[PDB]
């Protein structure tokens, strides 16, 4: 129930 | 106006990183002096264009405000504004507009700092790719390397449960919302009994997520994958890829929207890798979207050796 990922990106 | 590059010469270019993980939310920075080396005009303007490896937006979508970008004002070395910045996400492209600024002025000096992130659908694996940028005519060469977490994740047993996730879309600056998110489903492509997959738009806590999953507020196209060696370790997936067979009719009955934040689906008896591709919504709360997405199963054959295994995303609304 718990492994993980993560994204990213700009908002200028 | 008019495009100035041939008057624009930009110097000691610097990239912050060139190795990172994109999984993990690695990304990088740009930064560069640039000087005008002849008179311009208000509303003359120089460009700098993205490789195929790099993206100025990374995972957040722009495609609810025409595409288009908004870039913090670029400041001359004195601190006042020289240019209105934007970048076009089709052309991969920065358009620097002068401002009136430029009009009383010769021996123009500037600078900006960019982040960049990885290209998820032209950079779709874990390597080292050629990433050399384009500012005002000029070329400034690097090499970056993408180290993807792998989407390949789950129980170590033949017939475990696994499963992945990751948040490649938020729009932040339409007010619509939307988000996007691939799921691979199985990608051991193990064979799986009275498979069940949860998309929930939340973790642990219902309340500290602005995600909001639900008949309404959410779209599902499941796709069977035919060759898994081609999927994506960025989380791209085009559903037009021949590689994908879709098979979302058929799943018109196996959707079920039983609980509050939960997309619960029945996949059964499986031998297969699916895509599942999101479309969704997260609330006004200012609250990070924090996902999860489960998958449960037996062993086929047995119906025993039961298995879960979850898998969290979380991006910033």
């Amino acid at each position: 129930w718990n492994s993980g990922s993560s994204g990213t990106g700009s908002t200028g | 106006g008019t495009n100035v590059n041939d008057k624009v010469t930009a110097s000691n270019f610097k990239l912050e990183k060139t190795t990172f993980d994109p999984n993990q939310s690695g990304n990088t920075f740009m930064a560069a002096n640039f000087t005008v080396t002849d008179k311009v005009k208000s509303g003359d303007y120089f460009t700098a264009k993205l490789p195929d490896s790099l993206t100025g937006n990374g995972d957040v979508d722009y495609s609810n405000s025409n595409n288009t970008m908004p870039i913090a004002d670029i400041k001359s070395t004195n601190g006042d504004v020289v240019a209105k910045a934007t970048y076009d996400i089709l052309t991969k492209t920065y358009t620097f507009v002068f401002t009136d600024y430029v009009n009383n002025k010769e021996n123009i000096n500037g600078q900006f700092s960019l982040p960049l992130f990885t290209d998820r659908a032209k950079a779709p694996k874990s390597g080292t790719y050629d990433a050399n940028i384009n500012i005002a005519d000029e070329m400034f060469n690097n090499k970056i390397t993408y180290n993807y977490s792998s989407p390949i994740a789950g129980i170590d047993k033949p017939n475990g449960a696994n499963i992945s996730s990751q948040i490649i879309g938020v729009d932040t600056a339409s007010g619509q919302n939307t988000y996007k998110q691939t799921v691979f489903v199985n990608p051991k492509q193990r064979v799986l009994g009275n498979t069940w997959v949860y998309i929930k738009g939340y973790q642990d806590k219902i309340e500290e997520s602005s995600g909001k999953v639900s008949a309404t507020d959410t779209k599902l196209r499941i796709f069977e994958v035919n060759d898994t060696s081609k999927l994506s370790e960025s989380y791209y997936a085009d559903p037009n890829d021949s590689n994908l067979k879709e098979v979302t009719d058929q799943f018109k009955n196996r959707i079920y929207y039983e609980h509050p934040n939960v997309a619960s689906i029945k996949f059964g008896d499986i031998t297969k890798t699916y895509v599942v591709l999101v479309e969704g919504h997260y609330d006004n709360t200012g609250k990070n979207l924090k996902t999860q997405v489960i998958q449960e199963n037996v062993d086929p054959v047995t119906n025993r050796d039961y298995s879960i295994f979850g898998w969290n995303n979380e991006n910033v609304v």
